[PDB]
This record gives C-alpha cells, structure tokens and sequence, in this order.
C-alpha cells in the first residue's frame, strides 16, 4: 500500500454493485458496547449480557462478537479511554453539568489523534496550528499556563512564580486545551497524578459512535466556536429505562454501524496514536 | 434395465426413514402347518400402594402373565405355553385431596381402543419346530371378551369402594415371529396381536365422582376366570433347507452360510460360475427392460423377515458404495463450479470452457507404461462418463443396463439370497460390473471415443478409418452433447466392417447403440458381436 | 398419464414401512397420560 | 377515489397557480387549541377563550371554529389523546425530567398509527419490522418482557416466574416499547390499569402540529437513534408569560396552518385506528 | 374428497392392494420369465 | 396454555433470505447451466448438504 | 436483439427457440452480451 498510496484509483460511474472477495484478518467483526456502571445496576441481572449477545444473534452476529465494557461514569471513564472491538458504541449518560466533559470525551474517541510527550518542566511548548492541542489525562489533572512573549518573559505572569500562571483546568480526569497558536507557555501540572500531551487531530474515527442518552444536542467535537457538527457518529435518545436503551441498541445495530465504517481499528488499544 | 440403480439412489432417502423405525424397534422346500390353536392367557395386576394409613395407593397397573395349559389338537395332546402383555395404556388417577386422610389413586391404567393385548404362543408340537426359515404366516382368531371384574379397596375407616365393570373385546390383529426366554435355551414362538373394543360394561369406584367410564382397569381385569380363551387357525409356511427330493428335515434348524459368513467371500466364485450360462440375445431383451424396483425385487422366493425389507436393505448398501460417492462427488462439483466465479483456476480445463465434466484430477499416474497426455485426460473424462451413464445423459442402451440385466438374471438363479446377501451383492456388482468401458460422442459425421482404459479414437462415420484425435472438442461435444455407451467400440465395427460389410443404416445404429441391430447381428450368429458382448458379459464379473 | 399404474407398482416396497412402523407402534406405544378437569375429585370424609 | 387510487395523477410544469386558499380554508375548517391547565390558571380570566376567539376572527377564522381543549399535564393528556378539529395546535409545556414522555406523546400525535389489540396472557407477540411497536395506554402501565428463544424457553426470564423478566416500563400513562424484532416475547402488563395494542406507523399525521413551550429541540418522534427529524410540525418557543404564547399563537396562524396539511383528519379523533 | 385420518394411508392403502392383482401378477411373471431366458432356463414343453 | 402466534423461523428464514439473495450475484452462467441438466434428484439434491 | 446484432444461423435460431441447452451454453462461451444479460436477469430474478 505505501508504496501505491499516492497512486490514482480510477472508476466507471456504470460500474456493477459487488461484494469483496478478500479475506479478513479475522473472519468476523467485533462489536463493543460501552455502558455506564448504573445500567448494569438498573437491570438488575447476571445474564443480562448473555440475553443481549443472544439478541444480537438474533441480529445477525455470531456468538462471541458482542462485547460490554462497563465502565464508572463518564469522568473515569476519560481518564485513557480503550476502544477494543472493531465497532465500538458508547453508550453516554447525559449531564446537564458535564456537557464540557462529554464534548471532550466524545472528541477524544471520536476523532485520531498523533500525540508527543511534553517535559513541561524543561522546555515551552506552543500550538503550531488549529489542529494542534494539549491532551491531559490521568487521576487529577490541573493546568496551568503562562503565556510568554517573544522575549521569553510572561504576559499576565511571572515566569518564576507558579502562583501568577493561568488556570485552564482544575481536577480534571480529562482536558483538552487550546491556547493561542505561535505564542510560547510556560507550563505547570500536576505531573505526579496526570500525563500531558501535545496531540494533532488527524481526522474522524469512524469505528467509534457515541449515543448520548437522555439530554439535548450539547456536544462539542471542535474547538472552533463557529461550529458544532453533529456527525452521523454521535447519536441521542430519550429514556426512561435501560432495558429500552438496550433493546433499541440492538434492533437498531444495523443502521448504528451503517453510520460508522470498519477499517479504522487501530492495532493499539488507545484512543490516540503515541511518538516518543 | 440400468433405471433400477438410479431408482435406488433416487428412493435412497427411504432408507433413512426405515433405519428410524428399526431403532425405534429395538435348495429349499416349502412346508405348510396350518393348525387350529387355542390361546388360553391371562393378566397380571400390579397394586403397590402409597405410605400413610393406605387411603392412597401409589399404583394400580398392568403386569405381563405367564400361562400354561393342554388341550387337545387332532387327537394329539399337546403342552401349550402363553404370555400375555399390553402396551399403550391409558392412565387415569383419582386425587380426593391432598389430606393424607382422603382417597387417592396416583396412576391406575386402563386398557382401551388405543391400546393393544400381545401374546407369546408356544407349544411342544412339530409346527413350533419349524419356524425358523418362515415364507408366510398369518392367524385368524375368534374374538374374545375381556369383562373386568370386583375389587373391593382396603380402607379401615369407611364405606369400602369397589371397581366394577369394564370390558373390552380382543380382535385378531396381525401374527409375528417372538423369542421366549427360558432358562438355558430360547424357544421361538407366535406372537399375536389383539386390538381392544370398548363395550358396554362402564366401569365405576364406588364412593368417589367416577362413573360412565369405559375400558378394562388393570384392577381385576380377570373377572374371576382362571384364563382368557380364543379359538383359532394360524397357517405357516416353513422353508426347509433339503437337496433331494426324497427327504425333507422334521424340523429346520440347519445353519446356514450367512448364519457364518457376514462378509460374502466365495459366493463370489458362485456368481462368476453362474455367468456361464447367460444367453446373449435374451440378455439383451432382459436388458432393455425398464427394470424397476417391483419388477427387480419380486421374483426372489424371499423368508417372512427377508421380503419385508429387501428394498430398503439393498437401497441401505447402496447408499454407501463409489458409485454414490461419485455420483454424490460430481454433483457437489458441478454446485461449486456454477456456485461462484472465483476459482477457475484451481480447476483447469482440458476443453474451450471450464466444467465439472471437463476437469482434471488427482491421477497419481502411471509411469509403467508410456502414457500420453491425452489417454490420460480421455480415462479421466470417461470415468465420469459413466455418473453420465447414470445420469439420463445417455442415448443409446448403456452398459449399466448390462450390469442390471446380469445381475438379475444372476440373483434370480443364485441359490445363495439372505438379507444381508442381496446388499453388497447388488451394490459391489453395480461398483465392479464392466469395470473398463468406453464411450463415443457424434458430431458432424465424426466419432470422437474415449475409454477408461486410456484409448481413444477418432474417425468418421461413412467410412471407419481413424482420424487423428482432436481433445478439446471432444471434451466440449461430450461436456453437453448425448453421450453414447460404446457397446460395438471401433475397434469390432472396424472389423465388422471390413469381413461383414454393413449397410449404412446399420453402422448408423451400431454407432448409437441401438439395441435392435444388435439383437439382430446376435441372431445371425455374427461371430464379431457375439465375441464382443461376451467380452461384456465375462466383465460383470463381481 | 399411464404413469399412475407405474408408479404404484414401483412405489410398492414402502407398503413394508407402513406395516413395520404399524406393527412397531403397538409394540412401543407409550401409554396415554389423561388429563383431569379443572373442576376435580373432591369426596366426603371417611365416615363411620 | 379507491378505483383511482392507483392510477396515475399527469400535470403538465406551467399550469397557473391558483389564488392563495388560506381564506376558503379558514372559512370551512376547524381550529383545536390544545393547552395545560397551568396556561389558564397563569391567564387568570373567564373570558380569555372569547377574546382568543375574536382574535382568530381579526385573522380570517370564523367565530365559532376555533375551539380550545385542556388538559392536566403531559402524562395525563397521553392517556388516549383525542384530536378534534380539522387542524390541532398542541401547546406542550417543556420539562427536562418528562423528555421521553415529552417524545413519545409528539411520535403518538404527530404520526398515523394503525394499532390491534394483544392478548398478553394468551400469545407471545414479536414486532415484525422497525415500524412495529407496542404502545400501552391506561392510568398505570407497567410492562415488564420475557423474551424466549426458538425452543419458547425464555433468556434471562422463566416464563412461569414474572420476577425474573426485563421491566421496560413502570407507572406509565403512555409509553412506545421497542424490542428486538423477530424474537417472541412474553409480556406481563397491568390490564386492570393498563392497554397494550401492537400498532405500526403508517405515517406522518399532518394536522397536528406540536408546539414546545420552553427548553430546547428534545423530541425524538423515531425510534431509530440514529436521526431524530425535526419535522415542520414541531415549533419550539420561549415563554414567559402564557399571554405571549398565545399571541403568538394567533398572529402566526398562518404559518402554522401552512406548516401542517388538511385531509388528514380521520373520521374518529382517536390518535390511532383500531383494527380487529 | 379427503375424508381426513384416512389421507393418511390412502397411497399406501391403494398400494398394498395393487402389489396383489393380476396386473402385478403379469409384470412379475413376465419379468421372472425374461430372467429365465436371458439365463437360458429350459421352458415348458410346447412353449415354441 | 400460551401459543406462539408467529413462528420462530421467521427472523432465520428472513437472514436466510438476504444471504440468498447477496449469493446470487456470484453465479456463473455457463456452469450454472451445466447444473441445469443434472437430473436433481433426492439423493443429489440432499447429498452435498 | 440477438438476430440484428448478432446474425444467427438457421440451426441456431431453431435450437434456441427450442431453448435446448447445448447453443444457451455456445453462446455463453462465447461471451455474448445479449445472451448473458439475459441469463443474469433469470438468475437475478432467482431471489426469495
Ligand atoms: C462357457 O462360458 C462362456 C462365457 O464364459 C459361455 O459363452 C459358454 O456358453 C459357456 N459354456 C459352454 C459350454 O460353452
Ligand atoms: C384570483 O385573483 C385575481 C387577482 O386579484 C382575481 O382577479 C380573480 O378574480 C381571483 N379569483 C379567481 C377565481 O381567479
Ligand atoms: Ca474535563
Ligand atoms: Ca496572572
Ligand atoms: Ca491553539
Ligand atoms: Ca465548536
Ligand atoms: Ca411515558
Ligand atoms: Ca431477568
Ligand atoms: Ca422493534
Ligand atoms: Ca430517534
């Protein structure tokens, strides 16, 4: 492929409808449903995984595709999030209070991400261009940030005391920062309980789709104020129940992964890719 | 002749249906004994009651009952021995509460027109020694009425119920071969079957909500009579095993060779002897005989069991043998090579286009002999060929309605017939009979032929001079186009031809094998045909 | 249109079938389980 | 019309528009204003509906063709909703905690539905396609769902023990369970409170328009998660003051007509057509 | 017409009776007589 | 008692419906005819399943 | 379609009004479009 990326592919508008006849590095697809820990509490049940991959038998998946992570609530759950299966839906509770929270979430495992390392102790880092950002992860992160001007001296802070510096987040299991691009910062976290990266977005996922229970359309995947695209990715539902929310997640499992596309499983388990 | 083969394929499924029941069920001279029985039975009551104070009993059912008895048959007394037995019952319960106090029946079982009465009948006399070897049997009986009887129940406390009435009426229904089980030896025996017919006796339990019912409870079903009698005639014929004329065996309990043998190892050397005396221009008229399975399977002078399963018998062997595997074989290749346009090149093609007919295969080889590329091809085609042979693709009569015509006119004469020697004798000679055949196909006044020896010919019709053999266009005539079975192969036309100079006409239905030119060739005693359908004949030689 | 003759001639061997699968359910028949009425079976005390 | 109905309609691209119909259709139709209590208890006067009336007849309806039509809350006006006249504006107060209620009375309203009677206690009952779903109607409907696989024998529910099944629902007045298509399922349902009726979509209903007083875009008149259309018959305003709702209500009548189409009204004013 | 319980053996009850008659008879006679011939089995005297 | 009104092989002969009907596309003509001619039948027919 | 295109022989023509198998099957070979639409809308058709 490399060798033949940049090369032209060239088709006819009368060309016959056909199924591939290439084989799959597995011979079928894996599908993980991301819940939160109060579902599994809701239902109330042992087998009640077993009954949904019966379900999705129904549906037309094998016995051993269907996959449920649960994980704690939204704000753990951000803290290095695994995308596993080849088609991954999570299934996000809606908080009026953490909108912030699940558009960043739903940022990170809904596009690509190329990430470096920051040693924020030894060198400024800057943003290059609108694409670029600062990814932060991990128990409890807090930033905060010191622009400097060309000089090398701080506007609005003293590059020495910590306590002048700005704050962009506090107690943050994730944060996606954005600051002004071409400007240097002088950088301070709580490196013992979190981890910091300089990250550019690459694109969409396409693997991942986030159904956002309950709530309105308040999510967030770009940065530019001018825009809140809601991709045919990130999907919303009323409820009352979370049998119901099952139960719709598997009749429609059809038209929820017509929505995204296979081959963007990466090999690696994270949601971005890491350069050291 | 060769419909039979494809019939039993065709019918094979059958077989499965019968293999279903069966595990759910579990010269010779012809000797009649019709004699006038009397079965004198009786039931067995089962009456094992529940704990507590035994206002309950646990059950009250059926239980098989031996009897024994003489009586007078054309003045000879004779000992007779009976068990009598029933199945499908039904079971009724009374439950007058769940005190243990009141009265309650779990399960007591009433005889009625769903049910059925067998009975073992065994007696001392000759006719009972003979019933090994049976050709047919069959008993008529007098019906019988089977009155239930009183039976007062053990309540210390109370009014004592009692079980009166029922009754049902025995009818003949059907006689079979039965084993009785003694001590150190096993007695064949008749086993008759009696349908049961309510009747106007209902039986009731006093002190209880049961009346108007109707059956025979297992309670009393005797009435107090000591035996149950009926009266009849049961006719048998019994084959015993004799070679002369002069004697014939008292009884018939003689081994024979399938009693020994199950893998038939000699009677081989038997059939390949009976081939000796086959005629020809018969054989050819048995041969085109559409013979089917009534036809093929009547005229053997079966046993009583043989007969009842000879088809399905003959049609479980086949149903296993190569030439199902092959057949089985060239269909799932045809499915797959019209299932998807993907691997025309794992299949290669030794025509214009790729098919299942058309195709070569494994052919370890042969490098004993020189072999050329297309004898191989040719062979490898022509074995295929003859799944042609059964597959109605066929013009003119083929040599499976040789191998048929044969091997009827072998069972029929064979002494040796057992139901396990009909399968794999029908089977292995359809599998071995003409093992090397050849075939030709027409087109625009020229024979393309090939065998499964590996020798092909090409030539022209008017006139047998042989042309040089263009593969890829026979494989293409034969892919589609009639096949015919090469009866009269170039080799004996030519030389008919050359020393009995044929007419048009006639070399035209030699070609196709059409079976009037050959009767007629036969009649005239052409030594050419007659040497050739010989040759044919000391093939089918199992 | 003569094949009704034919093919009851043929079709003949599974006559035996019939009479074994008849002749072996007598044999193995399982006995009827009777049902009761909703409204069952209640009797008065033993009474002396 | 039957004889004609599958014939086709030709019209040639430069017939003349006819006049504007809006006054011959306010003259010979019908106005049903669907309002909560909480709307007169704010107006606070006896004659509000006449001088609603006379407002209407400032914008071309006739005196008495505009009717007004009351109703406790959501929950209770879901409880066999009636739609009376030939157009049916439904003023719905907006609660962040009644969404799915919200949702599911604008989907029974806003859309056709063609619905039989169940006989929970009798069969099993399976939803045949996406536009298949069981509505349940009554003063307390709690529905729980057993479902069984090909051997009738249930997964993760005893048929015989109702303890063991999936609650989807509980002390509902209206509620539209979804389950996975093609499986039967055994349902237990509070018939003494309750009524459960398997009915298919056929439709939109076009005369009935739904406006949202208050919050955000929340309906969710489809099942599938993976749109949510927002049709022109769902208007979404800011309140304050109930007069101004009705004000507005009045002086663009003639927008929310246009918005919704005449000759969908049945001939009974059931939300659904009862089939044996 | 159908009359239902008995559909249930009607071609084999026709059957049974079929692989009985003078037709069947002739069919397997003729057959046995074919066999016999092409087996060269000496036939009756006056059989020409 | 309680009766299945619709049977359970309605959702496995639907799938089965769309697997026919996405193998049709990949039929080959020619050979699909020399099937054509196979007299199919009971024992061929059920014999490569 | 196929008579104007492609000018068929005599014995074509006969044999493929007579749907017989052997010239369905030359045609196919050969590749000829017409033909072979048509056998793909037969098997198209072929759904259930
Ligand atoms: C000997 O066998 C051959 C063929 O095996 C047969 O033609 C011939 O009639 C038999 N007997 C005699 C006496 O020729
Ligand atoms: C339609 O409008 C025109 C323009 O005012 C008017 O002249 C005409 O009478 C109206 N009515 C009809 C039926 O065209
Ligand atoms: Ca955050
Ligand atoms: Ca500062
Ligand atoms: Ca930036
Ligand atoms: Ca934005
Ligand atoms: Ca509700
Ligand atoms: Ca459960
Ligand atoms: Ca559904
Ligand atoms: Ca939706």
């Amino acid at each position: 492929q490399n060798y033949g990326i940049n090369l032209p592919i060239t088709g006819s508008m009368d060309t016959a409808y056909a199924n591939s006849t290439q084989e799959e590095t597995f011979l079928t697809s894996t599908l993980c449903l991301y819940y939160p820990t109060e579902a599994a509490t809701e239902i109330n049940d042992n087998s009640w995984k077993d009954t949904l991959s019966q379900l999705f038998l129904t549906k037309g998946w094998p016995t051993g595709s269907v996959y449920f992570k649960e994980y704690t609530d939204i704000a753990s759950f951000s803290v290095d999030p695994q995308l596993y299966c080849d088609y991954n839906v999570v299934l996000m509770k809606y908080d009026a209070t953490l909108q912030l929270d699940m558009s960043e979430l739903a940022d990170l495992i809904l596009n690509e991400w190329l990430c470096n390392p920051m040693d924020i102790t030894l060198y400024y880092y800057q943003q290059t261009d609108e694409a670029n950002k600062w990814i932060s992860m991990g128990s409890s992160c807090t930033i905060k940030v010191c622009p400097l001007n060309t000089q090398t001296l701080g506007i609005g802070c003293l590059t020495t005391d910590t306590a002048t510096f700005e704050e962009v987040a506090t107690a943050e299991k994730l944060v996606i920062t954005d600051v002004v691009d071409g400007v240097n910062h002088k950088l301070d976290v709580t490196t013992a309980t979190c981890t910091i990266r300089n990250c550019k977005k690459l694109g969409p996922r396409e693997n991942v789709a986030v159904i956002q229970v309950g709530g309105s359309d308040v999510l967030d995947i770009t940065a530019d104020p001018t825009t809140a695209p809601q991709t045919e990715r990130m999907m919303r539902i009323n409820w009352k129940k979370w049998w119901q929310v099952f139960y719709t997640v598997v009749d429609y499992v059809n038209q929820i992964i017509q929505a995204m596309s296979k081959r963007s499983r990466s090999l690696n388990s994270a949601a971005f890719y890491y350069r050291i | 002749a060769s419909l039979i083969y494809r019939q039993l394929l065709t019918n094979s499924y059958t077989v499965d249906l019968s293999d279903e029941i069966q595990e759910i069920g579990s010269l010779w001279k012809e000797m009649q004994y019709n004699r006038d029985i009397t079965i004198r039975f009786k039931f067995a009551s089962s009456i094992v009651k529940s704990g507590g104070l035994g206002y309950k009993w646990s059950e009250i059912s059926f239980k098989p009952a031996n009897y024994q008895y003489t009586y007078t048959r054309d003045g000879e007394e004779v000992t007779a021995h009976t068990t009598c037995s029933v199945n499908g019952m039904n079971d009724f319960n009374f439950n007058g509460g769940s005190l243990p106090t009141d009265f309650v029946i779990s399960r007591y079982e009433v005889i009625k027109e769903n049910s059925y009465v067998y009975v073992d009948y065994w007696d001392d006399s000759q006719a009972f020694r003979n019933m090994v070897y049976v050709r047919s049997l069959a008993a008529n009986l007098n019906s019988v009425i089977c009155t239930g009887g009183d039976y007062s129940f053990a309540l210390p406390v109370g009014q004592w119920p009692v079980m009166t009435g029922g009754a049902v009426s025995l009818h003949s229904a059907g006689v079979t071969l039965s084993t009785q089980f003694t001590d150190f030896v096993s007695l064949n025996s008749l086993r008759f079957r009696f349908r049961l017919t309510v009747e106007e006796p209902s039986f009731s339990i006093t002190r209880t909500r049961v009346s108007r019912l109707y059956g025979l409870p297992a309670a009393n079903p005797n009435n107090g009579k000591e035996y149950y009698e009926v009266a009849g005639r049961f006719s048998l014929i019994s084959l015993v095993p004799s070679n002369d004329d002069y004697q014939t065996p008292i009884t018939n309990s003689v081994t024979v060779r399938q009693d020994l043998e199950r893998q038939l190892g000699e009677l081989r050397e038997e059939f390949n002897a009976l081939s000796q005396e086959i005629a020809m221009s018969q054989l050819i008229d048995l041969a085109l005989l559409p013979l089917d399975m009534f036809s093929m399977f009547s005229g053997i002078k079966s046993t009583i069991d043989a007969a009842k399963s000879m088809a399905t018998s003959v049609m479980k062997k086949f149903k296993k043998s190569g030439l199902a595997n092959s057949v089985s074989t060239l269909t799932d290749s045809l499915s797959d090579a019209a299932s998807s346009i993907s691997r025309g090149a794992s299949i290669r093609s030794v025509g214009s286009s790729a098919s299942a007919w058309t195709d070569v295969s494994t052919q370890i080889t042969d490098v004993s002999s020189s072999v050329s590329s297309i004898s191989t091809q040719t062979s490898t085609i022509s074995r295929r060929l003859r799944l042609k042979e059964m597959a109605t693709q066929t013009e003119g009569m083929n040599f499976d309605d040789i191998s048929a015509a044969v091997l009827k006119t072998k069972i029929d004469r064979s002494t040796q017939i057992s139901p396990n020697t009909l399968p794999d004798i029908v089977t292995e000679a359809s599998e071995k009979f003409i093992p090397n055949r050849a075939y030709r196909v027409i087109n625009n006044d020229e024979v393309f032929e090939a065998g499964t020896d590996g020798r092909f010919f090409a030539y022209r019709v008017e006139t047998f001079d042989e042309i040089p053999f263009d593969v890829q266009k026979f494989a293409d005539l034969v892919t589609d186009s009639p096949v015919i079975s090469a009866i009269i192969d170039f080799k004996t036309l030519k030389n008919l031809n050359d020393n009995y100079g044929i007419s048009r006409q006639q070399a035209f239905n030699l070609l196709r094998s059409d079976p009037r030119v050959l009767r007629e060739f036969i009649n005239q005693d052409n030594p050419i045909i007659r040497n050739r359908i010989e040759q044919l004949i000391m093939q089918c030689r199992l | 249109a003569s094949l009704i003759y034919r093919q009851l001639l043929t079709n003949s061997y599974t006559v035996d079938l019939s009479d074994e699968i008849q002749e072996i359910g007598s044999t193995k028949t399982q006995n009827v389980t009777i049902n009761l009425g909703p409204f069952a079976q209640t009797g008065y005390a033993p009474v002396n």
